[PDB]
């Protein structure tokens, strides 16, 4: 009962780590994608046109 | 590990912009100032003439 208590307390922590790496990930991709890509766009056009 | 290799890549991009914005601000001014200093050396020169 101990090592099936184990492996529920894993699959939980698995499966709320997982959560959490996943969501860092696409949440920074985001900031890279719609801030960060954004800036480097706004940045471009500053330089080419004025 | 994707994680932080894509926080390389956004730490690198953030470099970028830091970069890209100094050489632009430094390559205005620098055509500013060479505007001036031909200008200078100009009405120098048409002085002289």
């Amino acid at each position: 009962d101990l090592q099936l208590k184990n492996l529920e307390k894993l699959s939980q922590d698995t499966k709320e780590e997982s959560r959490l790496n996943d969501t860092k990930l696409m949440d920074l991709q985001i900031k890279y994608e719609n801030e960060i890509k954004p800036k480097i766009d706004k940045t471009d056009i500053f330089i080419q046109e004025e | 590990i994707e994680i932080e290799k894509m926080e390389k890549k956004i730490n690198d991009s953030n470099l970028l912009m830091k970069t890209k914005i100094s050489d632009a601000e430094e390559l205005v001014t620098s055509t500013e100032l060479k505007l001036e200093e031909l200008k200078v050396d100009l009405n120098r020169k048409r002085y002289k003439l």
